[PDB]
């Protein structure tokens, strides 16, 4: 008799700000206040013909004479200072609270069952898993994408800053927690303490996240990558563009939240492939594959839909899967595709 | 008084004014309920004025929807990659492709039309077993404007529809352009009986369709296929 | 006590005799109202074995049956005539055939597999359209058994089915083997409303079922393509 | 006999401006002049489908290959500067009163009988609790939509100008005043009859608004947004815009007016639901759902005809949302 | 050089190696290792 909501839809917890980088030296670490932004240059580039091609191509007098004219780009490119070896990235991170509410709905029945679905769940299991996850995420350096691959050392320092100064700190070494694994640790669980907190609606949290990683000199960093709109371009145009603030290389936002929820190890495909980011049809873009297909009965909506309407509650890890995608925030409902 | 273009409705706006000397009036055109267009026209105009006032902005909504809901391509290529032999537009996908360049280990390849191809190799008799079962009506563009739940398999989850949503498909206004006697031929009834479905609310002597009739009569249009 | 297996029935005789000294009983098996065959079984038999001792004519027949009412197929032969390329069983002729022999003008050809041969050329893209219009549904040979008056599209020559029909495709004993619950979920309906269809005589409580939940049935099922 | 008026307009009161947004840093808000302001930018965003799909289950190659080709965007966004951690939203309020008269109407008697029932409800009461209650969504800083919440600390700050300069200030703590019910405070009651003194027609008043709300370096604010109409279908690419005058960002002035009037507790739903704002027919676009309905007699028109017409007054909070529903001003004629 | 009508461009005999499994000689194996050290897009 009950049905679901037309209209459903939740705003996002876990809010980060976006980050900026910055340069120095190793064992400079601790007075790294007036390192100085890296800037975004502009360069020339030729390039020659090196993809496949079509077999009405390929005589060789073709293949000549398109070798004759050479293409001629500019590329936007941003790399460290000539006598520095060590990156700084630096970001905010607001953990709101509130999980359960909607903020748009429709059936008051369905919302307040739904209400007391969640109450139900955090009272059985606390918030301790999700945000032991999640200090998992921060602990590594996961929210550097490429930077942090072929990296030497990275270090990583968190304040809880609760008035205008610090109260509390952590430092970690970020490959000595792997990306493919949760252990346990005593300060790993002091923040997981602190942030499962903040997730309860128990108190304010605000936390400043700065990373440090050892690359080498004059060596390459990578910004978020802008997208360029042209309509008819005369062919000596960029063909790639950085994300800045005010001067200053910076990652997107939503590239550090994509990062953060890096949490499912629950998908029925394999267990030697890492944990994924949580979504609805969990699926990763680099891959082009779908894990949790809705023809099996894993994806979030019927696994909410059993949950609510019909109360087969699921496995208690797929319970972590579904209220982690309700942290995540989205529109849900009849605005469908 | 209201004019019924399919699921449009032209009104006007139940006090004029005299612009140029002249009474008139203002005439909105609705879709369900979002208005569209507005425009002041004067009197002395006869319904038929006031249809094709507004025809071109019915067309050009008619020709964006086909456009936008289009169904999918796939295409048949031989051992190369290019000179397509075949093409057949689907409403559904087969379900086993996964991301191919086509080689010389086989004659025919089945490509998508989209750009970052899919592909699989066939051997031009599964190819007419897929083009039997997952071909596509000539209006299937139509479904893209119904809610969905009026249009699954499963008895459980289906609802019938209202008569905002019935006006789709029959009527002079509606898209496929079929009168309601000859749909009641095509369904084996009488016109009456038939508009009994139509009336407006079921209050105001009105049944709900039932399912069958509704899937078949979906067939019978070239709407769903409805295998 | 009679025995029913889809449009047959299994009979005694009423009035038993004594053969090598046990008693036996005669019985018939009909399919209705022709009596096929006659054999003489003893008591203490349960209903599965007098089953089993008919299943074999049954199943003869069955596949007399289905030889006899099989579809036509055309297939697809290049500019030589021989190694056909392509088969397909179809439901109708395309109706633009007359006596043909393929030659080098054209390089493909779609022939009928009777011996004076019809035929016509294409294109590869009209050939998938009279695929994808005359194909055949997998069970299409049960219609030969039906009296085509229940059979027609025109609604004013049809009439509805009796129950003996009707067991030609429902039930756990004809042709399809489909159950009475599956197919009331087929067309969205309980099973009891279903097992009102199939009482036997409509005095006895029992309707009419409807043009188009039998036409949409006879889709569903893989008997009649019903477009 | 006496019959409603064909056509029927009144203008609103409490007039806002448009809220200015600027940031700095907490504890130099004393000295908050040169702050500078908050500025709009783009960005880019590639995201896939996260919807329910139509078809639930019948396809999973057309999943995969719109995961393949995804989706591209250009958006705006607001933040603060990587250095400050307080927003800072300044705008003005003109309170003018004479509040029964409309501006149009038809029957002379009708408006004369109007305008006596509404002397007749202010010789009663005065406007007191209409004022207290505006008083009090002034308190908490209810205008920052969606910048009040998960807030650490938001203080506002209310100047009384009547010349060039400032009559009399006041400092409140919004997180000490809920959201949720309505209490009395000396110094909100002093402020509550300026109001009613206002709205009584007894003087002019000119009130300045200044909020400040702790939320973190770097964060995002939260300006109004524009129409994208037509432009996110050819490409698709630019696909939501914030509302800025003169460079800064900033909200309308009908999103603040809507937070002002949020006082309605007397719907006959329930009360555990918090204060609406008022409404004819006072609905809630949010959950889809509008309270007083028109077959239970509690809807505006109803009451409004019932006191006037046939002369029987309803009860005194029913006076209350008429005599708000007057103060908020609208078009009420035969359409 | 390496002209694709002669087989031993990189596609070739990358496409004959995975596929068919037709190993090259061993200094073409070390040609299409390097092409792979260096990098790129191979896609249609």
């Amino acid at each position: 008799i009950l049905s679901t909501a037309s209209v459903l839809a939740f705003e996002r917890k876990l809010d980060p700000s976006d980050a900026l980088m910055s340069a120095g030296a190793w064992a400079q670490r601790d007075a790294s206040q007036e390192w100085p932004a890296v800037t975004v240059r502009e360069k020339s580039v030729r390039g020659t013909i090196s993809n496949r091609l079509k077999t009405k191509d390929r005589d060789p007098a073709k293949l000549d004479a398109s070798i004759q004219s050479p293409n001629l780009q500019t590329v936007d490119v941003a790399n460290l200072p000539s006598d520095a070896d060590t990156l700084k990235v630096r970001f905010t991170l607001r953990v709101l609270g509130g999980a359960g509410t909607p903020s748009a709905c429709n059936d008051a029945a369905y919302r307040d069952k739904l209400l007391q679905t969640v109450a139900t769940y955090v009272n059985e299991q606390g918030f301790a898993e999700l945000a032991r996850r999640y200090a998992h995420n921060l602990a590594n350096a996961r929210f550097l994408w490429r930077n942090r691959v072929g990296a030497e050392a990275v270090e990583v320092r968190i304040n809880h800053i609760r008035q205008g100064e610090v109260a509390r700190t952590w430092r970690f070494d970020a490959l000595a927690i792997g990306l493919r694994d949760f252990k346990a640790d005593a300060e790993l669980d002091a923040l997981a303490e602190l942030i499962a907190s903040g997730l309860s609606g128990s108190g304010h949290v605000l936390l400043e996240v700065v990373a440090f990683a050892r690359i080498g000199d004059g060596q390459e960093v990578f910004p978020s990558q802008e997208l360029i709109l042209d309509k008819g371009d005369k062919k000596g145009q960029k063909s790639k563009t950085l994300y800045s603030v005010r001067d200053a290389a910076a990652i997107h936002s939503q590239k550090i939240g994509n990062a953060l929820r890096t949490i499912d190890t629950w998908y029925p495909d394999e267990d030697g492939l890492g944990p994924i980011a949580v979504e609805p049809y969990g699926s990763v873009t680099s891959q082009g594959k779908a894990y949790r297909q809705p023809k099996q009965k894993l994806d979030f909506y019927t696994l909410l839909d059993n949950w609510v309407l019909r109360d087969e509650a699921p496995a208690v890890e797929q319970q972590h899967y579904v209220i982690a995608n309700l942290i995540r925030g989205g529109v849900f409902g009849e605005a469908e595709e | 008084n209201a004019i019924h273009i399919g699921p449009f409705s032209i009104t006007p706006a139940a006090r004029g004014l005299h612009y140029g000397g002249l009474p008139h009036h203002q005439w909105t055109l609705y879709y369900g309920p979002r208005e569209m267009a507005i425009k002041t026209l004067p009197d002395s105009y006869t319904s038929s004025e006031v249809r094709d006032e507004f025809s071109d902005i019915i067309a050009e909504f008619v020709i964006d929807a086909r456009h936008r809901y289009a169904p999918d391509v796939l295409e048949l290529v031989n051992s190369d990659g290019d000179a397509v032999l075949a093409r057949v537009a689907v409403s559904r996908l087969p379900e086993a492709l996964s991301g191919c360049i086509p080689d010389d280990r086989f004659p025919y390849w089945l490509l998508t039309a989209s750009r970052p191809r899919l592909g699989l190799p066939v051997t031009l008799n599964e190819y007419t077993a897929l083009a039997v079962e997952l071909s596509a009506p000539p209006l299937a563009w139509i479904t893209g404007l119904l809610p969905g739940e009026v249009l699954t398999h499963d008895a459980e989850e289906w609802r019938p529809p209202t008569s905002w949503e019935l006006r789709h498909v029959v009527g002079e206004g509606s898209f496929t352009g079929v009168s309601g006697a000859a749909a009641a031929a095509l369904l084996g009834m009488s016109a009456t009986n038939f508009r009994k479905y139509t009336a407006g609310d079921s209050a105001a002597n009105r049944q709900k369709i039932s399912f069958a009739a509704w899937h078949y009569l979906l067939d019978r249009l070239g709407v769903k296929r409805a295998s």
